[PDB]
């Protein structure tokens, strides 16, 4: 078997070339993207086999640097994230190849052999092994939004495992890879629009936990900014590094993204006070129903759909609606009108019975049935209007005046109807409790027209006792009327 | 052949030095160029190479998981560094002089034949017993007390870098309230403590100190932050773990947070006011309120309890607080009486719970707030029987207009003296123990004392009031329900005890007087204060 019998120093220059990132070498001739040592290489010493052993280890390192060079090649020859990743990866080799070319200088111009260049390259062959595992998760994968999210999330996970020179590498490799997101996030905030390419961002107008703990403050600031125009963040994170790594350290980035948010949401609410006002639009809504409406209903006591309109502009129907502009349309939604209409219908029936039994002025036996009834309806009316329709109303106004958000203003509002529809018993338990109050209201209609008498108290004393013996189950706020 | 060997000792086996997966590095067979004797010294030398290969293979494999295993291998390369370096030099000398022989290799590597075979078993114990977590910081320490100086100077380095992990986590927790861990390595896992993983040389005393200084931050949600970071970092530079110094940095941190916590626990959050609320209602401090509540909510509790009585009393208690001309919408809805129903007289299940606020949530746990309830159950009973008993007296004098009816007061007064003065030693164990609890507060600036002074104050009440002492508590209990029968007997009628009442009257005196003297033998530590009052006129002395 013939062999080439290469000299000694030649091998080192080969390895320096291979680790540099070139191809077509007399040694380490790759075949299928996998570098492999030749078979006829031999030195005067090392019995032709140890050489195949020592080269095999360096060959394993060539694979790590050849595959990466193939990756950078397939990017040069608008993803805007891999470009930010390769530029970080490529930036490492330049600071690394200088350490290689420098060694070759001391070869042409001190003795140097194999066992010396390897030990001299220990803090490099260590840092290189990490990349073979970090990049292995960025090559094993089809959509552009899953290939970039899964990559950027692998870094933030791989650093927390390493929490020193290896951490300085991954960190400097991280910042240059999150630069695209940190740009569009800032750009979306101040410029009020999301400028994405190939739907790279996760919000396609499956999530990286990097920015999750503050994500809610982003979207609620982005969309809020877009509704304002119709009426350098990365250069901040880096200076923070100048003045406990990436977990508490990252917890100091958000003050840059949170105070910026606080101005935006505080700006929309500020301009919403006048100029598409809301506080005067909201109060008048709950004012034109729930005086003015006194004369309106009295005309209905003594029909036509146009007759009421001229009256308003001056058994269970009368659907009322309102006109809402666009800046407030999102607050007072369409399904919000019905709830406001719901409580308006029921409220009038109480005003009806209360006014029907009050407008007028065994013969006198009817009066003992008047006070026994006029008081009861008067008691219920004092419960709905005063201790419900004015308690939550007094609290609601004290809450809206501290609105600091587009979203929470909907919640504080939606937490006003869905509770006022519960205290006023209209949602559930209707055929169990509410019907009792409904059927006794028919006594306010029958007794009003007639102006049989003994057969009313037998019914009245029954249904009223039926009312208390049913409501006795008391959920807790019902006791404010249970006294009578 | 020399450069051939110096690679075999590096981790690269060849034709001359074959490699076997079980035995290790060894020479193949005889060779003409080598002397037939030198094959032995090589085989003795290869005992050094087999270690380094099995070392670096384990180091790369990283195998089990955990930071304390990652750091061990990270440090294991540091002690191995002089071996690599001292091998590079052998190339230098041999390159110069062409006459050296293998015997010179044996002289240079003498110490390494002594360092590896001992540190090897340290690795073998790990891979053979699944030593996971902080238990490594003891397994390596139990072998650090060896006799060989180099071995002692080697493992101490590994322990010096392995402590860097704990020192990283320890400082991250004692000042940021969170523990950076995802594999349950730290000895902390409402948090708790771990003992089956806690180090050996670390005492439990400081372990308790750590568990408190951290939870006091996580619950709590300047210059006292950075300076301690420099202290913790300083210990990481120490090449020898000195427990005598580990405590001087922990205790100062402990005293500072405790001093800071005491400031809030008393000054900003008024504990004295809250304790004043507890003494009044739990311990019947405001007895004038409970006599009216008992006066009203009486008939609705002698009947067995049902699902409705729970609300039938909360309104009565509310009717009571206004009936004593006390008006305060604060702390009035915070008191909610409970009825232990469905898991029997109604009084036996009565109780009072307290929805504590946020700051005192740490001082008043459901445990300590439960022992308070037991005192309220018992102290109310004595109050119930006393108020009931005196009403009978309020009727005897009211019954002034039988030679046997006079036996009533001759028993009533006896039942009175034993019971009325029994409510004494109560106003003199409450107003004495409480007066110490309030004094231990305004004395020590530390907060740790309060958690112990208050805890000891509570244990005394259970001990002083004979609640825990079973024999006396099971004899006086018979005296309690005894008066219920007697007082009822006088109230269930308005005439002389003739219709089998006298026949029932003489029943209890045969038991009461027996129960009376039975207690007397029990008393004959703390009973001296009680027995002195009953024995002032020496009536029991003649008994």
């Amino acid at each position: 078997d013939d062999r080439v019998l290469v000299t000694e120093t030649q091998v080192i220059r080969e390895t320096l070339w291979l680790l540099s990132g070139v191809k077509k070498l007399f040694i380490f001739q790759l075949i299928d993207g996998k570098v492999t040592v030749r078979n006829n290489i031999i030195v005067t010493h090392l019995t032709h086999s140890c050489l195949r052993s020592v080269l095999e280890q360096i060959a394993a390192y060539g694979q790590v640097v050849f595959r990466l060079q193939e990756f950078i090649d397939e990017v040069m020859g608008p993803f805007r994230t891999y470009q930010a990743f390769m530029w970080a990866l490529y930036k490492y080799f330049i600071s690394f190849k200088e350490e290689l070319a420098e060694i070759e200088k001391c070869i042409i111009n001190t003795t140097i052999t194999l066992a010396i260049v390897v030990d001299k390259l220990a803090p490099r062959l260590s840092q290189l092994k990490v990349l073979h595992k970090v990049f292995s998760t960025g090559v094993a994968e089809t959509r552009n939004v899953v290939r970039a999210s899964h990559l950027l999330n692998t870094l933030y996970k791989a650093i927390l495992e390493y929490d020193e020179q290896t951490v300085s590498l991954l960190f400097s490799l991280w910042v240059e890879t999150v630069r695209p997101y940190l740009q569009t996030v800032d750009e979306w905030i101040v410029h009020g629009h999301l400028w994405d390419g190939a739907r790279e961002f996760i919000i396609q107008r499956t999530m990286v936990s990097f920015l999750k703990p503050v994500l809610k403050q982003i979207i609620m600031a982005g969309k809020s900014m877009q509704l304002l125009k119709n009426l350098e963040l990365d250069d901040v994170h880096d200076p923070l590094l100048a003045i406990t790594f990436e977990l508490t350290l990252r917890s100091c980035l958000y003050p840059h993204i949170d105070k910026q948010y606080l101005d935006c949401c505080g700006n929309l609410m500020q301009t919403l006070k006048k100029d598409y006002r809301l506080v005067e639009y909201l109060q008048a809504m709950r004012n034109f129903f729930l005086d003015t409406m006194y004369d309106f209903y009295t005309s209905i006591f003594d029909q036509n759909v146009s007759f009421l309109n001229v009256q308003l502009q001056e058994l269970d129907g009368l659907t009322l609606s309102y006109k809402v502009p666009w800046p407030v349309d999102i607050v007072i939604s369409l399904e919000c009108q019905k709830i406001y209409n719901q409580v308006f219908l029921l409220l009038l029936q109480i005003k009806w019975a209360k006014y029907s039994l009050d407008v007028l002025l065994q013969i006198h036996r009817m009066f003992l049935l008047r006070v026994k009834l006029m008081h009861f309806v008067n008691s219920l009316h004092n419960y709905i209007m005063t201790r419900i329709l004015h308690s939550t109303g007094l609290e609601f106004q004290h809450q809206v005046e501290e609105a600091k958000d587009l979203d929470q203003l909907i919640k504080i509002h939606y937490r006003y109807l869905s509770t006022i529809h519960d205290r006023c018993l209209l949602r559930e338990k209707v055929s169990f409790v509410k019907e009792a109050i409904m059927k006794v209201l028919n006594l306010a209609l029958m007794f009003a027209d007639g102006w049989s008498i003994e057969k009313m108290e037998s019914d009245f004393k029954n249904c009223h006792m039926f009312l208390v013996t049913i409501l006795n189950k008391a959920f807790p706020h019902l006791e404010s009327l249970a006294l009578s | 052949m020399i450069h051939e060997l110096l690679l075999a000792l590096s981790g690269y086996p060849g034709s001359i030095f074959t490699w076997n997966k079980r035995s290790g590095l060894q020479v193949s067979q005889d060779f003409p160029f080598l002397h037939p004797s030198e094959t032995s010294v090589l085989n003795r030398l290869c005992r050094l190479g087999t270690d380094y290969i099995r070392f670096t293979e384990f180091i790369e494999q990283y195998t089990l998981h955990g930071i304390y295993l990652r750091a061990f291998c990270t440090g294991l390369d540091s002690v191995l560094q002089p071996y690599r370096q001292a091998l590079l030099d052998l190339e230098q000398e041999f390159l110069g002089d062409p006459h050296l022989s293998i015997s010179h290799v044996n002289y240079f590597l003498d110490q390494f034949q002594l360092l590896f075979p001992s540190v090897m078993v340290v690795v073998e114990q790990i891979k053979s017993q699944k030593i996971h977590g902080c238990q490594i910081l003891e397994t390596v320490y139990k072998h650090s007390c060896g006799g060989l100086p180099p071995v002692r100077s080697a493992l101490e380095k590994i322990l010096a870098v392995c402590h860097g992990v704990m020192y990283k986590q320890l400082s991250a927790w004692m000042l940021h309230g969170l523990l950076l861990d995802q594999h349950e390595e730290f000895f902390i896992k409402q948090f708790s403590l771990r003992v089956e993983i806690l180090p050996s040389y670390i005492p439990v005393r400081v372990a308790e100190k750590i568990l408190f200084v951290g939870e006091s931050v996580q619950m709590f949600e300047k210059n006292q932050e950075d300076t301690f970071a420099a202290e913790l970092h300083r210990l990481k530079q120490q090449p020898l773990f000195s427990l005598v110094d580990f405590e001087q940095v922990v205790d100062r941190i402990r005293s500072t947070v405790a001093e800071h916590l005491w400031k809030l626990m008393v000054e900003e959050s008024d504990l004295l006011g809250q304790l004043k609320i507890i003494k009044d209602f739990y311990l019947l401090g405001r007895g004038e309120l409970f006599q009216a509540f008992i006066d009203t909510a009486q008939h609705m509790l002698k009947t067995p309890p049902t699902a409705v009585t729970e609300h039938d009393v909360n309104v009565a208690f509310q009717q009571s607080a206004h009936k004593v001309l006390l008006d305060d919408d604060n702390l009035l809805p915070l008191l909610h009486l409970t009825i232990e129903y469905h898991g029997a007289s109604g009084w036996a299940a009565l109780g009072l719970s307290y929805k504590v606020q946020w700051p005192l949530h740490i001082l008043f746990t459901p445990a300590v707030l439960e022992k308070y309830n037991v005192v309220f159950k018992y102290l109310l009973s004595v109050r119930r029987v006393q108020a009931e008993l005196q009403h009978c007296w309020a009727l005897q004098m009211q019954r002034k207009h039988q030679t046997d009816a006079i036996k009533w007061r001759l028993r009533n007064h006896m039942a009175f003296l034993v019971d009325n003065l029994q409510y004494y030693l109560q106003v003199d164990v409450l107003e004495s123990q409480f007066s110490q609890l309030l004094h231990q507060i305004n004395s020590t600036r530390d907060f740790e004392s309060i958690r112990l002074a208050h805890d000891h104050f509570l244990s005394n009440l259970l001990a002083q009031s004979f609640i825990l002492l079973k024999p006396v508590f099971h004899c006086l209990n018979e005296i309690l329900d005894l008066c219920h029968s007697f007082c009822s007997l006088v109230s269930q009628n308005l005439g002389p005890l003739d219709e089998r009442g006298a026949a029932q009257l003489s029943i209890l005196v045969k038991g009461f007087s027996r129960q009376s003297s039975l207690l007397f033998k029990i008393l004959s530590n703390s009973d001296l204060a009680q027995l002195l009052l009953r024995l002032d006129y020496n009536k029991y002395y003649t008994q």
